[PDB]
C-alpha cells in the first residue's frame, strides 16, 4: 500500500508540476498578447 | 501653458504650439542619418537651442510632445524619455509615429503614408491608428539619391555647385528640384537661374532625374504595393482608398500624379485606389506637425500624456505602455 | 447667418485649417460595398 | 482634347455633386439615412445579444480601468 500511495503521489506531484509549467507558459503568452491587444486599443482610443 | 508640438525630423525640424496651425519655426535638421538619435549630446543640444532660442521658452513650464519614426528602436524612445524628462523636467509628456500623425492631419485613421527623408522613403499601413509595423517598407530611394543625382548631373555641368558651403550646395539642389523637376521627351524647359546668375536649359534633366525614385532597389510603388502585401488580407482595400503622402522631399511636379497612374495600373482595376491630394509643400512640410498639434489640442491628450508624475513613479518602461 | 460667423469666430487656428482641409478635400464614409461587413 | 475634358468633368463632376442635397439628384442612391455619429460617452461598458439558431451576449469594456 505505501508503494502505491508513493506512486500515485509521485504521478500527481509530478503532473501538477507539469501543469504549473505550462500554465506559467500560457500566462506569459496570454501577457504578451494582453500588452499588445492593450497598446493597439489605446491606439484605437486616440485615433477615434 | 499652451502645449508645445515638435517634430524632430531628419531633414527640417518643425515646432509649435498645440492650437497654432503652423510650425512658428521650422530649420534644417546631423543626429538623425538613420531615423532616430545617432548621437544625444547632439540631439539634446539642438533641442535646448529649440526650446531658448526658437520658441524663447522653458521646458519646465509647458507640456511637451515630441515625434518619432515608424521604425525607431525601442532603445531610443526609453532613452528619449529618460533624457527629456531628467534634463527639461516638463510637466507632462508624449510619443508618436510621424506616420500616425500624418493619417489623423488628414483626418484619416485608417491609411497608408508615403513619405521621405534623409537617407530613406518609407511606406506604412496604419490601421485605426495602429502602425503595422510587419507591413512596413522602407526603400533608400530618398529625396537625398535624386539630389545626388542632380547634384552629380551639376558637378558634369562644371558649375560650382565652410560647412556652410556645403549646406548651400544641398539647398541649391533642393531649391532646383522644386522650380524645374517634373515627373529631347520633355521639350524645350525652364531658365532658372543661379543667384550668381548662372543657368542653363535645363532639359531631359528634369525628366530623368526623378525617373530615379520609379527606375534608378524597390521604387516608390513597388514599396507600397509589396507593403500592402505584407499587411493583413482583407484591411487592403481600405488601405488603396486611404493612401496618403507627408514629407517635403515628396514635392516634385506631377509626382503624385505619376504615383496615381503605377497604383491604378499597378492595382486591380476595380479597386477604390485613390490619393489624398495634400499636394502643396505647405501641405506636405505642417502634415506630421499638423497631425501631432491635432493630437495636442483635444481635450483628451490630458489623459493620454506622460505626466511628470509617471515617470517619477516609474521609469523608461512608461513610454511602451502609454505611447503605442 | 449670424450664428455661424460669431461661431465661425474663436474657432482656434488648428480648426481653422481643418475648415478650410475637409472644404477641399471631403470624404465620403460610404464606399456602396458596406454590404460587405454584414457577411 | 477629350483627355483634358475627362479630367476637369470628372473634377466638375466632384464639385457640383458635392453641392446638391443627397436628393434633387437623379440617380438617387441608396439607403443613406446617415446614422449617429456616437461622439464620446466617454469609457462605456456595451451589452450586446445576437443570434448565432442560438443568441449569444457579449460585454465589452472600453478601457482596461473599467
Amino acid at each position: 500500500q505505501e508503494r502505491r500511495w508513493k506512486v500515485a503521489a509521485a504521478k500527481k506531484l509530478v503532473r501538477t508540476v507539469v501543469r504549473h509549467h505550462e500554465e506559467k507558459q500560457l500566462r506569459e503568452e496570454r501577457g504578451k498578447k494582453e500588452e499588445q491587444s492593450r497598446l493597439r486599443r489605446i491606439a484605437a482610443s486616440t485615433a477615434r | 501653458v499652451g502645449a508645445l508640438v515638435f517634430d524632430i525630423g531628419s531633414y527640417t525640424v518643425r515646432a509649435g504650439y498645440a492650437g497654432e496651425d503652423c510650425p512658428k519655426v521650422d530649420f534644417p535638421t546631423s543626429p538623425l542619418k538613420n531615423g532616430m538619435v545617432e548621437d544625444w549630446d547632439s540631439f539634446q543640444a539642438i533641442l535646448d537651442h529649440t526650446y531658448k532660442m526658437h520658441v524663447k521658452s522653458e521646458a519646465s513650464l509647458h507640456p511637451v510632445l515630441m515625434s518619432e519614426a515608424p521604425w525607431n528602436t525601442r532603445a531610443k524612445r526609453e532613452k528619449l524619455t529618460e533624457l527629456m524628462f531628467e534634463h527639461y523636467n516638463i510637466p507632462a509628456f508624449f510619443l508618436c509615429k510621424t506616420a500616425v500623425l500624418t493619417a489623423f492631419a488628414n483626418g484619416r485613421s485608417t491609411g497608408l503614408i508615403l513619405d521621405s527623408g534623409a537617407t530613406h522613403t518609407t511606406a506604412i499601413p496604419v490601421h485605426d491608428g495602429y502602425v503595422l509595423q510587419q507591413g512596413i517598407v522602407k526603400s533608400p530611394l530618398a529625396g537625398d539619391f535624386i539630389t545626388m543625382q542632380c547634384r552629380e548631373l551639376f558637378q558634369e555641368m562644371n558649375i560650382e555647385l565652410r560647412s556652410w558651403h556645403n549646406y548651400m550646395c544641398n539647398c541649391v539642389i533642393q531649391d532646383f528640384q522644386a522650380s524645374v523637376l517634373q515627373v529631347a521627351a520633355q521639350m524645350p524647359t525652364v531658365h532658372y537661374e543661379f543667384p550668381n546668375g548662372y543657368n542653363c536649359d535645363f532639359g531631359a534633366e528634369r525628366l530623368k532625374i526623378p525617373e530615379g525614385l520609379f527606375d534608378p532597389m524597390l521604387g516608390v510603388s513597388h514599396v507600397v504595393t509589396t507593403s500592402v502585401g505584407m499587411c493583413d488580407i482583407d484591411i487592403r482595400p481600405g488601405l488603396y482608398g486611404s493612401v496618403i503622402v507627408a514629407g517635403g522631399n515628396t514635392l516634385i511636379q506631377s509626382f503624385t500624379d505619376r504615383l496615381n497612374r503605377e497604383l491604378s495600373q499597378k492595382t486591380p482595376p476595380s479597386m477604390r485606389l485613390k490619393l489624398i491630394a495634400n499636394n502643396t509643400t505647405v501641405e506636405r512640410r505642417f502634415s506630421s506637425w499638423i497631425g501631432g498639434s491635432i493630437l495636442a489640442s483635444l481635450g483628451t491628450f490630458q489623459q493620454m500624456w506622460i505626466s511628470k508624475q509617471e515617470y517619477e513613479e516609474g521609469g523608461k518602461q512608461c513610454v511602451e505602455r502609454k505611447c503605442p | 447667418l449670424e450664428e455661424l460667423a460669431d461661431f465661425m469666430e474663436q474657432l482656434t487656428p488648428i480648426e481653422k485649417y481643418a475648415l478650410n482641409y475637409l472644404e477641399l478635400f471631403h470624404t465620403s464614409i460610404e464606399q456602396e460595398k458596406e454590404r460587405n461587413s454584414e457577411d | 482634347t477629350q483627355e483634358e475634358l475627362l479630367r476637369e468633368a470628372k473634377i466638375t463632376e466632384e464639385l457640383n455633386l458635392r453641392s446638391l442635397e443627397t436628393y434633387e439628384r437623379l440617380e438617387a442612391d441608396k439607403k443613406k439615412q446617415v446614422h449617429k455619429k456616437r461622439k464620446c460617452p466617454g469609457p462605456i461598458i456595451t451589452y450586446h445579444s445576437v443570434t448565432v439558431r442560438c443568441s449569444r451576449t457579449f460585454i465589452t469594456f472600453s478601457d482596461d480601468a473599467t
